[PDB]
DNA sequence: ATCAATATCCACCTGCAGATACTACCAAAAGTGTATTTGGAAACTGCTCCATCAAAAGGCATGTTCAGCTGATTCAGCTGAACATGCCTTTTGATGGAGCAGTTTCCAAATACACTTTTGGTAGTATCTGCAGGTGGATATTGAT
DNA sequence: ATCAATATCCACCTGCAGATACTACCAAAAGTGTATTTGGAAACTGCTCCATCAAAAGGCATGTTCAGCTGAATCAGCTGAACATGCCTTTTGATGGAGCAGTTTCCAAATACACTTTTGGTAGTATCTGCAGGTGGATATTGAT
């Protein structure tokens, strides 16, 4: 009986994922969350198939960028752990708000 | 008689398209002739500088066909295309292997 | 068994996410505040594509739509147009 | 059925000069496609702004050229320029 | 080719490499 | 004599200096330092003496700026003293460096 | 003629208590000593790239006198657009 | 003496429809001026943009009002929008 | 009978001079008659929003006279003037009064 | 160390998805020949930017002193990483029709011109006035005790 | 919770700097009101490609066990704040010198424009093959002992 340590599958799945180019959201998820927010703008609408790979694609770049300067404000702190804090601060520094 | 006002000025790039869209663009009233020859120059050799080092990448996962994930290497590996492409996503292009420092196991 | 669209961006899938930007450790208060952030993206952008669609008299949303948005929201996207 | 036009065939004959054994995925050649159009539209909207501020009628070689000076970082920019001042000597130089 | 390409290329000093 | 602690003529000054909208830079110094900088670009170059206070007003918003978002840095790691670390941080996020 | 007294560390003259006050302003209650140095460094950066543009837009007018409308251009292509001074 | 024309004339006007006993610095009037090209050049921007995305060559009150819902965020939109809108119709209805 | 445009759109925003900037700046082939005056309007909107604020700030500053911090502040202080000009500097303008909590003595 | 569980790595294979290549048809680039527009070259302003200097507040440099902040150390408890299963959600592949876009048609709308009229800029002049900068004196804040 | 040092507040009280408001005034621009051009909404229709909907497939929800991370408490070293003291350098406000922006007038190049001649680039199509899987077996890595 044989059990990885932690973290050890996480810098697996690092090496992975920043080998790797696939989208790593499920499309039709993301395709139905694409139509629910857009319904709200404007009903009964049709969505290019490119069109929503282009949004998928924009969206998921965006988080992983996210995900890195999150990475360096915990980081910072003396942390390893993300936090809502660093995502927060990240968002406030890139002028997203506040 | 016709001779491409590319084949003239040595260029892969199409002067002549070039000076349609700088007049169909609204950028000015009237477009001086080199203007087109310059500007279709700049942009076959930074298509140059890009295709020569997506190759080089290519090259190095033992791979003949360039593909999206090359040319993202090529640009972020590059401090100057890295800036000039600073505010751009590169579709299917994923992300440069790094690994902060202190997130290394001990032993 | 039915959910909301929104949590089917799943803890698995934004753990993925993470990973490729390098993040070996997360608070699972994380996924809460991703799907926060991720919903206001699509906002804005969707938003903006599709007052694209509205002024090309229009009922489907083109990928350029998109791709102008991504444009004017400064997330330039390469490879769907333009 | 309408003519749909890209820059593929001139990033193909570039690609071939530079690497003449080496392919390009559809999905790469648009994103060269993307490109072009995108430092197309960054050059010719500086190019359009200098012309303006200077009172002009006229985006000459010139216009590019400091468009390119102000754009480009560098390295990239010297050599812009080089290749773009050759290519307007070459054509000057033509009968 | 035939372009007058860049001598050397140097990589952007990423903050924390 | 009646010293005032560490920390209290800090929060004089922020509530002084956050109260108006003079420049903080001496003038002369300023003026030579674009001189400097400018010469070192082109000789025989002359300014508009607008030019050079348009210069100023557009250094001092950004360094005041940096400095907010510097401090937002330190105080995410716990702190209440600016760093170097802090404000190459805040670069970092604002994607003014790599 | 005169020629021009020789112009240099110029940046020296960004003096400790000018970027106290800055910092200040920046709502900054306590500064390590070595944030003078770096503030120098990011102020030169920063000067640099508004003044190159600048020079570029005087030398492309075929002028020898950098105007504010110079200035206010090399800011609004850099996105720190300025109000006040033209444009 | 060559004639350098501004908005403050109209600003004016305006600071005096508002708020009757109030004046402005010149350095606030030279703000303003710098706001109002601004938020001009943005508008018209969208606009050109929108009519080239969609092969027109003419920008109408149907090209800014876009741009307008483009550009301004929530409820500065749906008001200039209507100040717009209703500016438009008059003019149109006062001939 | 010369009336202006802006008389007959009811606007104060000069609509012949908007007309022409729009011409002379090359942003299309062709103008609507109806783009000046709806843009006339809005520039007329955005300054009189603006004024109002600033003219408040004005007077809870005890002064008559419109300076570059009043319109800082009026600005700084509503959202959407805040994110509409959010990359914009007010040249004389200084910032709002913010301390951290932290940063504030005592317990 | 040893020992094994599991991950990782390289060589070879092979079906087809996704390239490269080929062809005829035509939109759009080039060629020629007048048709306009411009962007220096010369030749003068006045504007304004450099310079240099004198006198004086005003802020800068430096050294001393110790309050309290940073960061190293230790430690307990909680909070995320890991992992073993099947079921539920997605992914895959196969049809009906929304609606994009192709295109021609003609009119309402926008351009082009050259009149006439009025606005908004400026220079000049005076004419007024809000407020910056100063000065007490009454009042608040901070830190010792 | 008293007290004293010293910072801050606010109401007076000036002299302009800078605002406001005349001119008169004109020059460029906006407007007027036909003469000419054309872009785009209109309606029709074809044919993609988008939505839907039902078998094929692995990814994810789940709850348990605990490794090791976060943050709390503590403490000592020493960095940065305060401030006193001495005085250099900036601010300020003149004067004179000229460099250089900024105008305004000839045009000989330079680019637009209208029409014709040519062909380069696109869209079907029609082949060709790079490489993403897949398998087999060697070796490295990780974690238990
Ligand atoms: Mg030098």
């Amino acid at each position: 009986p044989h059990r990885y340590r932690p973290g050890t599958v996480a810098l697996r799945e690092i090496r992975r994922y920043q080998k790797s180019t696939e989208l790593l959201i499920r499309k039709l998820p993301f395709q139905r969350l694409v139509r629910e927010i857009a319904q709200d703008f404007k009903t009964d609408l049709r969505f290019q198939s490119s069109a929503v790979m282009a949004l998928q694609e924009a969206c998921e770049a965006y988080l992983v960028g996210l995900f890195e300067d999150t990475n360096l404000c915990a980081i910072h702190a003396k942390r390893v752990t993300i936090m809502p804090k660093d995502i927060q601060l990240a968002r406030r520094i890139r002028g997203e708000r506040a | 008689k016709a001779k491409t006002r590319s084949s003239r000025a040595g260029l892969q790039f199409p002067v002549g398209r070039v000076h349609r869209l700088l007049r169909k663009g609204n950028y000015s009233e009237r477009v001086g002739a080199g203007a087109p020859v310059y500007l279709a120059a700049v942009l076959e050799y930074l298509t140059a500088e890009i295709l020569e080092l997506a190759g080089n990448a290519a090259r190095d996962n033992k791979k003949t066909r360039i593909i999206p994930r090359h040319l993202q290497l090529a640009i972020r590996n590059d401090e100057e295309l890295n800036k000039l492409l600073g505010r751009v996503t590169i579709a299917q292009g994923g992300v440069l292997p790094n690994i902060q420092a202190v997130l290394l196991p001990k032993k | 068994v039915l959910r909301d669209n929104i949590q089917g961006i799943t803890k698995p899938a934004i753990r993925r996410l993470a990973r490729r930007g390098g993040v070996k450790r997360i608070s699972g208060l994380i996924y809460e505040e991703t799907r926060g952030v991720l919903k206001v993206f699509l906002e804005n952008v969707i938003r903006d594509a599709v007052t694209y669609t509205e002024h090309a008299k229009r009922k489907t949303v083109t990928a350029m739509d998109v791709v102008y948005a991504l444009k004017r929201q400064g997330r330039t996207l390469y490879g769907f147009g333009g | 059925r309408s003519r749909k036009e890209s820059y593929s065939v001139y990033v193909y004959k570039v690609l071939k000069q530079v690497h003449p054994d080496t392919g390009i995925s559809s999905k790469a050649m648009g994103i060269m496609n993307s490109f072009v159009n995108d430092i197309f539209e960054r050059i010719a909207g500086e190019a359009s702004r200098l012309a303006h501020y200077n009172k002009r009628s006229t985006i000459t070689s010139r216009e590019i050229q400091t468009a390119v000076r102000l754009l480009l970082p560098g390295e990239l920019a010297k050599h812009a320029v080089s290749e773009g001042t050759k290519a307007v000597t070459k054509y000057t130089s033509a009968k | 080719g035939g372009y007058n390409l860049r001598p050397r290329t140097y990589q952007p000093q990423r903050y924390g490499g």
